[PDB]
């Protein structure tokens, strides 16, 4: 500080910018038919 | 709200294809043939 007084720089013009943001808020809903992926159609496998 | 198991649709025929992997004896084409022998001089083939 020279006198009391200290250097800065302020800004003597100025613009607006813009900055897009992507926020995820859902998913797809996924839903699985576990008998028909683990088995498909089989009787002998839906027993075990 | 219920997913229900709805069943998949039962194919209604079969459809097989394989390369027949050996030749065809192709039995009718000799017997076929019109140089038939006299018994004296019967032929002889072997189908293996
Ligand atoms: C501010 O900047 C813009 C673009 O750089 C210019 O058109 C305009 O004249 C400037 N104004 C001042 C006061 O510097």
């Amino acid at each position: 500080s020279v006198g009391g007084l200290y250097e800065i720089k302020i800004p003597t013009n100025f613009t607006i910018v813009g900055q897009e943001e992507f926020i995820q808020t859902n998913s797809p809903k996924v839903t699985i038919d576990c008998s028909l992926f683990v088995c498909s159609n089989y009787a002998a496998c839906h027993d075990l | 709200v219920y997913d229900l198991s709805g069943f998949t649709v039962k194919p209604v025929a079969t459809v097989h294809r394989r390369i027949p992997d050996l030749p065809d004896c192709d039995i009718d084409k000799w017997l076929n043939n019109f140089n038939v022998p006299s018994p004296l001089n019967w032929e002889r083939k072997i189908f293996s």
